[PDB]
């Protein structure tokens, strides 16, 4: 079914991860009134690219569901797998991971390059 | 009820105990989820597990459970001292409904007695103006669970007037019951002695009174 | 299993609240209204011929129309409209007489 | 989460009717659905059914599917993800079998194959399907007494002897003192009415600074009663202390 | 995104249950006017009397009416204009001979709607001020022509529309019209202006608008004494009022869709 | 460790190969001057997506290291691996390639097209 941009706002965050290209699809395309328009076209692309510069500091330029090889520190949740994805909603869930989500990042991007210099010694043996 | 549970079980402290939860195919087991309540008598329940395997938030790793293709059981281990009460499962699936089944009863064991703490309080003056003359013999903190309250007249029982009832779980995981007995107020001055005995298994105790005040 | 990975998600149904600036929209029937007249209804973008307001079920959100920009926004917007408008239109300064 | 709190007791006549109610908060009531477990005795354990907040969808038992209706109210909301909600259970015909235990309790999971598994439950509503009318419970209080004349200890509280039916408040001094919270369950006479006492430890040493009153109730007829301990002793071994 | 509180029964703040996103807003059309506001949306159910701080005498209260109540307005001179050369380009454009009679702008109200209209407030009046209480209506305290009337463009021309009549009124616990004068004038200076104002051309001929009042800027008086007969005044001043009037039902978010969270997953070598 | 943004400017080039995530992370997000502004935030994204276009018409849209097909001409640099990873900084680096990057980047525009067109081929037959 077609719920509509953002129609998954109250939904699981499991039937939510199901209509996720619906929300990346409406996020790009969609002298006084002039200006207003500019520095809104810019700042559409501007917002954009700073998701995509994430996604591809890390490997998920895919994208959508990306798994990586930083393991979930219990600290940050440590609710079990039913109650975040057959329960709660990710303006909810949003919240709580909110407090360590930069620094989640950070472990993600030193994650990435380290899979690169590791995959070129592979290629370079064989 | 259709769904069996087990009479009763034992355990040691720090040990561990299981429980049966079997049924016919037309309830338990195959094709069907199964969950786990730890359900004190008089006090609300506490859900543990469900489907089968999944404990809920909140529960200790020593909780676990497991279907067979026949019957359903649960294991508790690390036992300690306050898990010592009231247990009942349930058969459901998404659409349907609960399915609760007969009861079962835990009785740990390895823990150590208590001495009872008697305090009788006879009645007041304002009572008697009804008239109606009673008393109240109050027993607290013992175990095991379990006593006797006997009484006497003149070198023989009591053969009216009786109400006894039974002990209760309490906040400190210790046991307390009740027991009164109604004398009629001609029996005051004109009788001599009369015993409140309750029995218990590590010692004896009694709250013996004369009326003459 | 027990161990649990962090997987990345593109395209989560999450706002925050913001403030940003927004832009106008009108209909053709403004521009057909010609006469050189109506202000910044040329500049204007247009309105959509279908448009779409999809409901969100199951979901509540904190209002406050006291505490709100698109407003502050939108006044400004409408006093600095209105005072580009009399730049060209003629000066009486010797009328003050 | 939320707590879940309930309607108090009440007696109703045999061939009668009766409607329970549960108020929800800390939760978004529509969120999860809403239980209906009974404890009577025969049966032990039983559940009635449940409701969907949100669809309105009923799933009862056949033994509650002529007799019972399922009610939901309207959620009025705290903040976003909090809500404020009621729900009802109108059991239409009143049989001996009924006189017992029921509880509300919300649904475990928002999806799942166990979304509408009972997780939290209220406190307890009662119902004593009965013939016999209503008895107000006749209050007397308790000659203080003490448990170890070496230890320096006493004690004292309330007594009701007689009322039907249960159950019974406990309090002290508007829900002041917090300390020897104890109790006694009722017994039942042979004529069927009930019984029960009350205490709690005190030192000796203090009489006047202390200040008594059990501010106790018994609401399935609307009754209230307030009383004060004594000091006239009856044990020896209290008077000792002092 | 845009959020829209589809919520009938709505004060403007708090949690709204049932919400929309959307792009744009509705049609908000600019009508920057004192005293009552007018042809603007109307409540679907009942009339919704929104403030910010109601308790708080210093903070206005805006009406949002459920029925339109149509007042129909105008100037009857057949006025006339000459246009002056300045020169060269600069040209002054002169109020001419008037042809006819010359008589005075008013507007005109159902007094059978307004009475209507004005017992509705009151009904939902008393749901804030108890349930015996007298709530009467008088006219402006004193101020700028601005605020102490009601102020419209009708035409093209500046109306300035004396409300003495509207609020003049008392309302206890349980077939013509209302000709309302005006002026009008035409070196304008609204929105609070300092250094520039605005010759408004002489409009040729007879004017006439008609139009719908959707709401009313009123104000309590702040006398009080827990008296039972807090009266209420048309207010005005600050124009962020007119659009507050119209916003209520938005909000502007930021949409982040960078969702992460654990699921039992790990990435391949 | 962590040195900074260009913090291996004078690190040798394996060294500076390791701090890559760090460069490519600081360069997005971080009425006189109004103009300022805007004409340096285009710039921005124009100078940076100048850089994914040709990381895409290559093959090498991961990205970080990406290995390819093109052969290394010993007429552009013909020094030994130990003297340019283990002692060699890219500011000296880039010096010496520079004559002919250019060109290098064209023997890797045609050689990603030339994958594509084949890699059809064998999804065809298979
Ligand atoms: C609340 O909302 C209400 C409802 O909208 C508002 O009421 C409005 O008030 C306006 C005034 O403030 C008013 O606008 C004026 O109307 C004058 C009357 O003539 C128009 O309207 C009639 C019908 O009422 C219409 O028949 C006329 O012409 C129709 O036909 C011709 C072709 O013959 C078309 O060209 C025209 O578009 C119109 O088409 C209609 O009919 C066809 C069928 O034939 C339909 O298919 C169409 O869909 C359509 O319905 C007139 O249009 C009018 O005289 C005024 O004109 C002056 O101002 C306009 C400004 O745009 C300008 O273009 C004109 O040329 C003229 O100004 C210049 O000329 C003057 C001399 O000619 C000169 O002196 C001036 O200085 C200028 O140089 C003006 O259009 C408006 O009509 C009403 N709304 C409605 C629905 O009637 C109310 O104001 C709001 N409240 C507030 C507080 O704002
Ligand atoms: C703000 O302004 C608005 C408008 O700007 C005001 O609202 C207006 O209010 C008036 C009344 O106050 C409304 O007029 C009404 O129209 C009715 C319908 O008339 C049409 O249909 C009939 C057939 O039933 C036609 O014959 C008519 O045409 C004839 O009349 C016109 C002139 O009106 C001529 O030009 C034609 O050539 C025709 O000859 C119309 O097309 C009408 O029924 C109603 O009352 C009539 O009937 C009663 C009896 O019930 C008579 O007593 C009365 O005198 C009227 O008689 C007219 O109609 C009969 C036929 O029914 C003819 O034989 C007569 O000769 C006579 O013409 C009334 O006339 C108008 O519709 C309405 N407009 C809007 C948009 O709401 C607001 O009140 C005002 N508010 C404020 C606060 O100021
Ligand atoms: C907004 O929030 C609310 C609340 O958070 C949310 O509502 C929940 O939605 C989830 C689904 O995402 C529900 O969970 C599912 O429930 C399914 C129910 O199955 C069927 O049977 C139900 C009971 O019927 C019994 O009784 C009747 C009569 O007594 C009898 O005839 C039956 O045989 C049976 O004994 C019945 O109520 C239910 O009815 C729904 O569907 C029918 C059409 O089928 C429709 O006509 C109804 O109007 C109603 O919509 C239904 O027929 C259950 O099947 C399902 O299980 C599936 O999924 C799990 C995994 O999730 C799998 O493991 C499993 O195998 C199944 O495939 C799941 O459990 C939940 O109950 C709701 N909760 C509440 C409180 O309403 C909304 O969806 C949210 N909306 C948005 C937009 O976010
Ligand atoms: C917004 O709108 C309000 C309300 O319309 C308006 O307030 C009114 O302002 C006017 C001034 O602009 C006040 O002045 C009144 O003017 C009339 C007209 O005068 C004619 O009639 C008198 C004789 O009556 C002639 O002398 C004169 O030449 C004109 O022909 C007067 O009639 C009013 O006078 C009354 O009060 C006098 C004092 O009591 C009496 O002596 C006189 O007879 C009038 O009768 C009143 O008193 C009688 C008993 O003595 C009683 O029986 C009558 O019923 C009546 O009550 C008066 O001078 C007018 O009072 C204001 N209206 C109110 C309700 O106060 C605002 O001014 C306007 N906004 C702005 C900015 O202007
Ligand atoms: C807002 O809208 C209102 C209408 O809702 C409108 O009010 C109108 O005001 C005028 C006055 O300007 C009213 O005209 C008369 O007002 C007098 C006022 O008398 C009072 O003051 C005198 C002292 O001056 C006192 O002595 C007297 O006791 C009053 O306190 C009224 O007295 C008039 O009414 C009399 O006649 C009626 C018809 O016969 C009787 O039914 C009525 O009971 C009154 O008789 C009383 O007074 C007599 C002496 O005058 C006495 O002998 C009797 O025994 C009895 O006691 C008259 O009303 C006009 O009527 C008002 N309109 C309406 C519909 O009543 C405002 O003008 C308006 N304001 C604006 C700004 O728009
Ligand atoms: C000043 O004030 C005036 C009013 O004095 C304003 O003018 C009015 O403006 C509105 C909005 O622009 C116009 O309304 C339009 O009406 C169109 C109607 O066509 C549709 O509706 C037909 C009937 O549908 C009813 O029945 C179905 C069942 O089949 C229901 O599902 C449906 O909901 C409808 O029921 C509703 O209405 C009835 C009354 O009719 C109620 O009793 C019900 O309770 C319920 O509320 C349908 O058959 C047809 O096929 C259409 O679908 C509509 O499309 C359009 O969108 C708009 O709503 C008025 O026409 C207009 N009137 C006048 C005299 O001008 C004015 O806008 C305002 N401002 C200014 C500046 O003047
Ligand atoms: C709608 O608006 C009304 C007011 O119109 C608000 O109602 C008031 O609410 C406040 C609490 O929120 C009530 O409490 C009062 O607060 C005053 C604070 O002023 C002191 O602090 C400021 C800090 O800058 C100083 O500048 C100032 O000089 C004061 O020192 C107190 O002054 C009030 O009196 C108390 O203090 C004095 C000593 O200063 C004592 O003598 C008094 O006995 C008393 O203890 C008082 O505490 C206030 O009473 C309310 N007023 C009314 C009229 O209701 C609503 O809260 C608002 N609604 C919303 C939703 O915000
Ligand atoms: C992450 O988990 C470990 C144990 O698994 C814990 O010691 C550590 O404190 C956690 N991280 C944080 C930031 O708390
Ligand atoms: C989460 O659920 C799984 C289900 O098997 C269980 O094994 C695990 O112990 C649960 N974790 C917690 C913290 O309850
Ligand atoms: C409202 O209308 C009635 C109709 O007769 C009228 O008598 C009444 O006075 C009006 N209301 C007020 C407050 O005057
Ligand atoms: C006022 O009284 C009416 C009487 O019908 C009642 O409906 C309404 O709810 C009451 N409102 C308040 C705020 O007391
Ligand atoms: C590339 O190397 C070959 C031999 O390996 C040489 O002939 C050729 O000249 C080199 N390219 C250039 C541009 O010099």
């Amino acid at each position: 079914v077609f719920l509509g941009f953002l129609g998954a706002a109250g939904s699981t965050m499991g039937a939510a991860s199901m209509t996720l290209t619906v929300q990346a699809r409406n996020l790009l395309s969609g002298t006084v009134w002039g200006i207003k328009q500019l520095q809104a076209r810019v700042l559409a692309v501007e917002r954009y690219l700073r998701d995509q510069q994430l996604l591809g500091i890390w490997g998920c330029s895919g994208k959508l569901i990306c798994c990586t090889n930083v393991p979930w520190n219990s600290s940050w949740s440590n609710r079990n797998l039913s109650e975040i994805w057959d329960n709660m909603t990710w303006l909810q869930w949003d919240k709580e991971i909110s407090n360590y989500t930069q620094i989640i990042y950070g472990l993600l991007e030193e994650s990435q390059n380290q899979q690169e210099k590791n995959e070129q010694d592979l290629l370079a043996l064989d | 009820s259709v769904l069996t549970q087990s009479a009763s079980v034992s355990g040691s402290l720090g040990q561990s105990v299981t429980i049966s939860c079997t049924g016919p195919n037309s309830v338990c087991c195959s094709h069907k989820s199964i969950s786990w309540y730890q359900w004190p008598p008089g006090r609300a329940p506490t859900l543990i597990i469900y489907e089968d395997n999944e404990r809920a938030p909140g529960i200790s790793p020593r909780f676990s459970g497991y279907k067979s293709y026949w019957s359903a059981y649960l294991t508790i281990s690390d036992l300690r001292p306050e898990d010592e009460t009231t247990y009942y499962c349930c058969s459901y699936t998404h659409n349907s409904g609960c399915v609760f089944g007969t009861g079962t009863k835990v009785s740990v064991l390895g823990q150590s007695k208590a001495n009872p703490s008697v305090t009788l309080f006879p009645p007041s003056s304002e009572e008697l103006q009804a008239n109606k003359a009673t008393l109240v013999c109050l027993i607290s903190d013992f175990y095991p669970g379990a006593v006797t309250v006997a009484w006497k007249a003149d070198s023989s029982p009591v053969k009216a007037g009786v109400e006894t009832t039974t002990p209760s779980k309490q906040s400190n995981n210790k046991y307390a019951a009740s027991s009164y007995l109604s004398l009629t107020p001609e029996q005051w001055k004109s009788h001599r002695s009369y015993s409140c005995q309750v029995t218990h298994e590590g010692s004896t105790v009694e709250k013996t009174v004369a009326p003459t005040e | 299993a027990e161990n649990l990975w962090v997987t990345v998600y593109y395209g989560v149904p999450v706002w925050k609240d913001a403030e940003t600036t927004l832009f106008c929209a009108s209909d053709a029937k403004a521009y057909e209204t010609e006469k050189h007249n109506v202000w910044a209804t040329h500049a204007c973008v247009p309105t959509d011929p279908n448009p779409q307001e999809i409901h969100l079920e199951n979901v509540t959100e904190e209002f406050n129309m006291w505490k709100n920009n698109m407003v502050e926004q939108m006044h400004t917007d409408i006093i600095s409209l209105w005072d580009q408008s009399l730049k060209p239109c003629v000066k009486l300064t010797p009328l003050c007489v | 989460q939320g707590q879940l709190v309930q309607s108090g007791a009440e007696l109703k006549k045999p061939g009668a009717s009766v409607k329970i109610s549960c108020k929800t908060s800390g939760y978004r009531f529509n969120f999860y659905h809403i239980n209906w477990i009974r404890q009577t005795a025969g049966r032990g354990p039983e559940w009635m059914g449940w409701i969907s907040p949100y669809s309105g969808d009923k799933n009862l038992a056949p033994a509650f599917q002529d007799r019972v209706i399922m009610t939901t109210d309207t959620e009025v909301p705290v903040t976003s993800f909090t809500s404020t909600g009621a729900a009802y259970m109108e059991i239409r015909n009143l049989k001996f079998d009924d006189t017992g235990t029921y509880f509300c309790a919300k649904g475990l999971l928002r999806d799942g194959s166990s979304t509408w598994l009972p997780y939290l439950w209220g406190q307890g509503t009662l119902l004593t399907v009965s013939s016999a009318s209503t008895k107000g419970p006749s209050v007397f209080p308790l000659a203080p007494s003490s448990k170890s004349t070496s230890g320096g200890t006493a004690a004292l509280g309330c007594l009701v002897k007689d009322y039907f039916p249960e159950p019974v408040t406990v309090s002290w001094n508007s829900g002041a003192l917090t300390s020897g919270v104890h109790t006694f369950p009722a017994v039942l006479q042979s004529s069927g009415l009930y019984s029960l006492s009350s205490v709690v430890t005190v030192p000796s040493s203090s009489l006047g600074t202390q200040t008594y009153i059990c501010n106790v109730n018994h609401k399935p007829s609307n009754t209230k009663v307030d009383k004060r301990v004594e000091p006239k002793s009856c044990d020896k071994g209290l008077e000792v202390l002092f | 995104a845009i959020l829209k509180c589809k919520d009938k029964k709505f004060n403007g703040t708090g949690p709204c249950p049932s919400v929309s996103t959307v792009q744009c807003t509705h049609g908000i059309k600019p009508v920057v006017s004192t005293q009552l506001l007018l042809n603007g949306s109307l409540a679907e159910e009942e009339v919704m009397i929104r403030s910010e701080n109601i308790t708080n005498n210093a903070k206005n209260i805006l009406v949002q009416f459920n029925t339109p109540v149509q007042i129909n307005c105008t100037r009857p001179n057949n006025n006339t204009r000459k246009s002056i050369r300045i020169g060269p380009g600069q040209a002054f454009y002169a109020t001419g001979d008037i042809i006819g009679d010359i008589r005075q702008a008013h507007c005109n109200v159902s007094k059978a709607t307004w009475n209507e209209t004005l017992g509705k407030v009151v009904k939902q009046l008393r749901k804030h001020f108890g349930n015996n209480t007298i709530i009467r209506f008088a006219n402006s305290s004193g101020g700028d022509l601005e605020v102490t009337t009601h102020s419209f463009n009708c035409g093209g021309e500046f109306f300035y529309c004396n409300t003495s009549g509207l609020f003049n009124s008392t309302w206890i616990s349980n077939n013509d019209s209302i000709t309302l004068p005006c002026r009008i004038k035409q070196i304008i200076n609204m929105w609070q202006r300092i250094g520039q104002a605005m010759y408004a051309p002489p409009i040729q001929g007879v004017i006439r608008c008609v139009s719908n009042i959707t709401g009313l800027i009123l104000t309590r008086d702040g006398g009080s004494t827990n008296s039972t007969t807090e009266t209420f005044r048309p207010g005005g001043g600050d124009m962020r009022d007119n659009w507050r009037s119209e916003l209520y039902k938005y909000k502007v978010v930021k949409i982040e869709p960078l969702g992460v969270a654990p699921t039992r997953c790990k990435r391949r070598v």
